[PDB]
């Protein structure tokens, strides 16, 4: 049981600072070199920096990117990776991993995700989707909440707190005008259930504290 | 730095198929080639290192092949586990430069898409914005038209789309246009309809809903 666990990371102001962690564990940690691993939202994957072992006089190598505003480091004695990253810029942006390729194998940790932004962080507004009385008597029915209007990223969806999962799509983020966050989650249920079963949608957005349940009920006039 | 290029960038295959992706670099590498799986919101897995020698763990239906600057992954017979999306790593000079990645799909029947309309909350209204939503439900394959229409006006430059990957179940997909507008410019108006072009659907199909009846 290799495991790189990360901590750190966030949100950040430009030209700001952040460091990273990473503690490794189950595998020869110092002989190895370490790295880090970029992927910005939706893009490619992009090495970031590189450190090898005492051995090799614990050598350092940096994509030109970021070459004088960040720093790769480790702690022998305590199994840790580090990534301090100075003078952050839009473009840093991304989802961090920690990696250690042995001789044999190469593992990533989880990732942490940075973004980096002067705006403060801000929770969603949660509004029901609700379907109208339209809904085909002995067929399928929509219904869903549409998560507005917040930064960062990420927040999760669950419906009647997780006892609800059959035929749930939760849509990934988009980046809207404002440049804030939306995504919408629905279900499609029995039109039988409108109005006798009951819908909430959990969401979590964690950079904010928030947590909303929100009754998703057909609409009357 | 060294250029690497994957082929095909994406591609669909049905179950039990061979599959094969190429990756391309601009000089020799000297098989120090690395070959990834990343499924959605997971970390990367590593498949293949020198081009190939697998990693412990690693089906035996995954083969990796090749020299010089011209290598391949190869899959002997597909299996649903197999679908995401593939990286190939230059790691012969620093900086170690990946491939821009092979999607990998799984292919199903023509699907046509469930249509559903969602009007904005009052509770949306008060505070002067006014999201309307379409939802095209649980169809194949990805490419679809939703178009706005509103009092019988084509609508541009104020929706988004969003579309989820596919569905472990049914390998449908899923996706969203969601309108924006203000409450002034919505309360201008009655008739909001949404039209889905789709290759399920002989025509076009629209769902729609008059502002202000229940
Ligand atoms: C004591 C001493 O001197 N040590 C040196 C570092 C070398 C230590 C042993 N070497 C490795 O584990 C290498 N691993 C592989 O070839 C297998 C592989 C490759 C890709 C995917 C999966 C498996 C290379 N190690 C990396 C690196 O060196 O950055 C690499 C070049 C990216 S792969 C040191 O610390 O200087």
């Amino acid at each position: 049981q290799v495991q790189l666990k990360q901590s750190g990371g966030g949100l950040v102001q430009p030209k700001g600072s952040l460091k990273l962690s990473c503690a490794a564990s189950g595998f020869t940690f110092n002989t190895y070199a370490m790295h880090w691993v970029r992927q910005a939202p939706g893009k490619g994957l992009e090495w970031v920096a590189r450190i090898r072992s005492k051995s090799s006089n614990y050598a350092t190598y940096y994509a030109d990117s970021v070459k004088d505003r960040f720093t790769i480091s480790r702690d022998d004695s305590q199994s840790m990776l580090y990534l301090q990253m100075n003078n952050l810029k839009t473009e840093d942006t991304a989802m961090y991993y920690c990696v250690s390729i042995t001789t044999r194998f190469a593992y990533w940790g989880q990732g942490t995700l940075v973004t980096v932004s002067s705006a403060s962080t801000k929770g969603p507004s949660v509004f029901p989707l609700a379907p109208s009385s339209k809904s085909t008597s002995g067929g399928t029915a929509a219904l869903g909440c549409l998560v507005k209007d917040y930064f960062p990223e990420p927040v999760t969806v669950s419906w009647n707190s997780g006892a609800l999962t059959s035929g749930v799509h939760t849509f990934p983020a988009v980046l809207q005008s404002s440049g804030l966050y939306s995504l919408s989650s629905v279900v499609t249920v029995p039109s039988s259930s409108l109005g006798t079963q009951t819908y909430i949608c959990n969401v979590n957005h964690k950079p904010s504290n928030t947590k909303v349940d929100k009754r998703v009920e057909p609409k009357s006039c | 730095e060294t250029t690497v290029t994957q082929s095909p960038s994406s591609m669909y295959a049905s179950l039990g198929e061979r599959v094969t992706i190429t990756c391309k670099a601009s000089q020799d590498i000297n098989s120090y080639l690395s070959w990834f799986q990343q499924k959605p919101g997971k970390s990367p897995k590593t498949l293949i290192y020198r081009a190939s020698r697998l990693v412990d763990g690693v089906p035996s239906r995954f083969s990796g092949s090749g020299s010089g600057q011209d290598y391949s992954l190869t899959i002997s017979s597909l299996e649903y586990e197999d679908m995401g999306i593939y990286y190939c790593l230059q790691y012969d000079e620093f900086p170690y430069t990946f491939g821009g990645g092979t999607k990998l799909e799984i292919k199903r029947t023509v699907a046509a898409p469930s249509v559903f309309i969602f009007p904005p909350s009052d509770e949306q209204l008060k505070s002067g914005t006014a999201s309307v939503v379409c939802l095209l439900n649980n169809f194949y394959p990805r490419e679809a038209k939703v178009q706005w229409k509103v009092d019988n006006a084509l609508q541009s430059g104020n929706s988004q789309e969003s579309v989820t990957e596919q569905d472990s179940k049914d390998s449908t997909y899923s996706l969203s246009s969601t309108l924006t507008l203000s409450k002034a410019d919505y309360e201008k108006h009655k008739v909001y309809a949404c039209e889905v072009t789709h290759q399920g659907l002989s025509s076009p199909v629209t769902k729609s809903f008059n502002r202000g009846e229940c």
